[PDB]
C-alpha cells in the first residue's frame, strides 16, 4: 500500500534561512496536501493541490512537487513557525511520520 | 462562521463501547463531506472513518473494520461516530474534520476541538 | 416509446480493463438522463460541454458509452487537457470532447485480500497516443501490461472506480436520441 | 433485466439416447451463461461454466457449446441417474436470474 | 472437504421473524462471497442478492428490497439471513451459495432450510 516517509524527524533552521520539507511516497500519487499542528491545538491546513495556499496564511508557504516527491517551501523562517507538519494525500489511510521544524 | 464541537470522549475498559457526536454549526450541512481522524499518543494521524455528502458511502481501513460505524444526521445538524469492541491501542484523540468538495477526495479545511478516549483498566 | 438499453452498460458484472475498453454504439434510442443524474450514487458526475440539467432536451445521432476500471486517484485525469500515466497510454480524450463522464466507488466487487490481478493497464509505450484509440498489443517494449494490485484495504484513491464515459456526437444525419 | 426461457417444459427419453436441451435469452450476453442440475428436494450442482468450459467431477457427456443469445446443453447416451430438473442462469447484467426450468423424464 | 453447513427447518406464524444461519468451512472465507436462493415449490430459483464476505455490506435484489437483511459476523465463520414481517407466500427452501467475487457462478452449495408459515 501507501506509506509516507518524511526524513528526518526534525529539521534545523535558524531565523532568516530558507529550508524545504520533504514528502515521498512508495507508489506514485498525483498530489499531496500539507497540514500544520502546534503543541496542544488541533491541526490546520496550509497547502492543498501541492501549490495552492489556504486561508489566512502568509505568502511564504508555496510548495511544489509531483510523481513521488513533494516539497514544502518556506522562504523566510519566523520563530512562530515551530509546529509539527504533516503531509497527507487522499490515497493514504495513514499520514506521514510528521516533521517538526525547530529554530536553532 | 464554521464551528465544530465534540463531546462524548470518556473512559471505557477494553471490550466495551462508546458513542461520540460532532455537532456542526455554520454552513449548509448536507452538501459537504466529513471524516474522523484519530491522533495517536505518538502524534501520528490516520483515518478511522469517512462519509460522503449524501450519507451513502462509508470507508474504514483494515485496522478498525467492522465496528466503527459512522453516521450523518439530516435534521439536527450533528454527526455521530459509534465505536464498539475496543482494543488496547485504540486510545487516541479523535478530531472531526470537514472537506471542501462533495466527496472525500478534497482537502480538510475546518477542524473540531477533539475529544480523547482512553481504554484503561 | 422504447427506452435506451443503459442497463447493459451501467449494470454489468465485469467491466473490461482500461487498455481494452468496451465500446457500445447507441442509435435509435430514447435516453432519459434524469434517471441517471438523480440517482446520486455516483461519485464524480462531470460534464464537459452540455449542462447536466440541460442535457435532456436536445437531440443527437450517435452516443458512444466507453467504460473501464481505473484507480480512484486517476479519475480526475481522464478529463480533457490533462496528461498522466493513464491519459496518454490507455485512454485519451480530445480537447473538444462533448459528453459527460460518470464514475462511482466500486470497492464491493473488485477486491480480494490476496489481490485482484486481472485489471491491466499499459505502463510503457514507445510514443504517446492519439485520442479515441486503443491498442491490444501485448508485445515486449519489459512487459508493458502490469496489473493493478487491488485490495479491499488499500486506499480510497486506490479502490477501483468503475467509470463509464459517455460521448455525445452530432453529424450530418437525422438525429434520433431526443427523449 | 433478462428473463431466461427454457423450452420445452418436459422431456421423455429412453436410456442411451443423444438428446439436447435449449435455453434462450432476451438479451445478448458474451457467453456468461452457466448450467445447473437439481434433483428432487435437494441442492443443485454446477455442470459447466461460461457455456463452453467444464470443471472436475463431471461425467464426459455433459458438455455445452455456442455463444450469443441462443445456447444448447448437449448430453449424449444418457444415464439412469441424470434425470431431474435442469437450470440455466446468466451472469452478465444485474440482477442474476435463473431459467424457468425443464424436467428430464425417463420413459 | 469444502461445504456450507446450514440450519434446520422452521415453522412460524405470520408476523414473526426468522434467523437462518449458514456456516462455511475449509476454504478461506475472504476469497468468495455468499448468496441466497429462494426456491418456491414447483418454480424456478430467484437470486436474493449477495453479500461481500469481508466488509459485511449486503446488496439486495430489486424485488427483495424491504423486509430482508443479510447480517454477518466474522469472529466465527457464520453468515445470517434475517426476514422481517413474514407473510403467507414466503414458504420456500433457502440455500446459501458460494459465488465468487470475480466469477459469479454458484460453485459449492449448502443443504437448504424448508421454512413453512401457517396461521
Ligand atoms: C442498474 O440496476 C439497479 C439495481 O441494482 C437499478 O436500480 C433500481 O432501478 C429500478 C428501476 O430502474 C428501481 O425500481 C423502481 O423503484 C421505485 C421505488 O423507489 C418503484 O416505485 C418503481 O416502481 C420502480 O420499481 C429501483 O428502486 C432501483 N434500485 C436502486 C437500489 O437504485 C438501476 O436503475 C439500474 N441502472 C439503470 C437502469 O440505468
Amino acid at each position: 500500500q501507501i506509506v509516507l516517509t518524511q526524513s528526518p524527524a526534525i529539521m534545523s533552521a535558524s531565523l532568516g534561512e530558507e529550508i524545504t520539507l520533504t514528502c515521498s511516497v512508495s507508489s506514485s500519487v498525483s498530489d499531496m496536501h500539507w497540514y500544520q499542528q502546534k503543541s496542544g491545538t488541533s491541526p490546520k491546513v496550509f497547502i492543498y493541490s501541492t501549490s495552492n495556499l489556504a486561508s489566512g496564511v502568509p505568502s511564504r508557504f508555496s510548495g511544489s512537487g509531483s510523481g513521488t516527491f513533494y516539497s514544502l517551501t518556506i522562504s523566510s523562517v519566523e520563530a512562530e513557525d515551530a509546529a509539527y507538519y504533516y503531509c497527507h494525500q487522499w490515497s493514504s489511510w495513514t499520514f506521514g511520520g510528521g516533521t517538526k521544524l525547530e529554530i536553532k | 462562521e464554521v464551528m465544530l464541537v465534540e463531546s462524548g470522549g470518556g473512559v471505557v475498559k477494553p471490550g466495551g463501547s462508546l458513542k461520540l457526536s460532532c455537532a456542526a454549526s455554520g454552513f449548509s450541512f448536507s452538501t459537504y463531506a466529513m471524516s474522523w481522524i484519530r491522533q495517536t499518543p505518538e502524534k501520528s494521524l490516520e483515518w478511522v472513518a469517512a462519509i460522503s455528502s449524501g450519507g451513502t458511502n462509508t470507508y474504514y481501513p483494515g485496522s478498525v473494520k467492522g465496528r466503527f460505524t459512522i453516521s450523518r444526521d439530516k435534521a439536527m445538524n450533528t454527526l455521530y461516530l459509534q465505536l464498539s469492541s475496543l482494543r488496547s491501542e485504540d486510545t487516541a484523540m479523535y478530531y472531526c474534520v470537514r472537506h471542501s468538495g462533495n466527496y472525500v477526495d478534497s482537502v480538510m479545511d475546518y477542524w473540531g476541538q477533539g475529544t480523547s478516549v482512553t481504554v484503561s483498566s | 416509446t422504447n427506452l435506451c438499453p443503459f442497463g447493459e452498460v451501467f449494470n454489468a458484472t465485469r467491466f473490461a480493463s482500461v487498455y481494452a475498453w468496451n465500446r457500445k454504439r447507441i442509435s435509435n434510442c430514447v435516453a432519459d438522463y434524469s434517471v441517471l443524474y438523480n440517482s446520486a450514487s455516483f461519485s464524480t458526475f462531470k460534464c464537459y460541454g452540455v449542462s447536466p440539467t440541460k442535457l435532456n432536451d436536445l437531440c443527437f445521432t450517435n452516443v458512444y458509452a466507453d467504460s473501464f476500471v481505473i484507480r480512484g486517484d486517476e479519475v480526475r485525469q481522464i478529463a480533457p487537457g490533462q496528461t498522466g500515466k493513464i491519459a496518454d497510454y490507455n485512454y485519451k480524450l480530445p480537447d473538444d470532447f462533448t459528453g459527460c463522464v460518470i464514475a462511482w466507488n466500486s470497492n464491493n466487487l473488485d477486491s480480494k485480500v490476496g489481490g485482484n490481478y486481472n485489471y491491466l493497464y499499459r505502463l510503457f509505450r514507445k510514443s504517446n497516443l492519439k485520442p479515441f484509440e486503443r491498442d491490444i498489443s501485448t508485445e515486449i517494449y519489459y512487459f508493458p501490461l502490469q496489473s493493478y494490485g487491488f485490495q479491499p484495504t488499500n486506499g480510497v484513491g486506490y479502490q477501483p472506480y468503475r467509470v463509464v464515459v459517455l460521448s455525445f456526437e452530432l453529424l450530418h444525419a437525422p438525429a434520433t436520441v431526443c427523449g | 433485466d433478462i428473463v431466461l426461457t427454457q423450452s420445452p417444459a418436459t422431456l421423455s427419453v429412453t436410456p442411451g439416447d443423444n438428446v439436447s436441451l435449449s435455453c434462450r435469452a432476451s438479451q445478448i450476453i458474451s457467453n456468461n451463461l452457466h448450467w445447473y442440475q437439481q434433483k428432487s428436494h435437494e441442492s443443485p450442482r454446477l455442470l459447466i461454466k461460461y457455456a463452453s468450459q467444464s470443471i472436475s467431477g463431471i461425467p464426459s457427456r455433459f458438455s455445452g457449446s455456442g455463444s450469443g443469445t441462443d445456447f444448447t446443453l448437449s448430453i449424449n447416451s444418457v444415464e439412469t441417474e441424470d434425470f431431474g430438473m435442469y437450470f440455466c442462469q446468466q451472469s452478465n447484467t444485474w440482477p442474476l436470474t435463473c431459467g424457468s426450468g425443464t424436467k428430464l423424464e425417463l420413459n | 472437504q469444502i461445504q456450507l453447513v446450514q440450519s434446520g427447518p422452521e415453522l412460524k406464524k405470520p408476523g414473526e421473524t426468522v434467523k437462518i444461519s449458514c456456516k462455511a468451512s475449509g476454504y478461506t472465507f475472504t476469497d468468495y462471497g455468499l448468496n441466497w436462493v429462494k426456491q418456491a415449490p414447483g418454480k424456478g430459483l430467484k437470486w436474493m442478492g449477495w453479500i461481500n464476505t469481508y466488509s459485511g455490506e449486503p446488496t439486495y435484489n430489486d424485488e427483495f428490497r424491504g423486509r430482508f437483511a443479510f447480517s454477518l459476523e466474522t469472529s466465527t465463520i457464520t453468515a445470517y439471513l434475517k426476514i422481517n414481517n413474514l407473510k403467507n407466500e414466503d414458504t420456500a427452501t433457502y440455500f446459501c451459495a458460494r459465488g465468487g467475487n470475480w466469477d459469479w457462478y454458484f460453485d459449492v452449495w449448502g443443504a437448504g432450510t424448508t421454512v413453512t408459515v401457517s396461521s
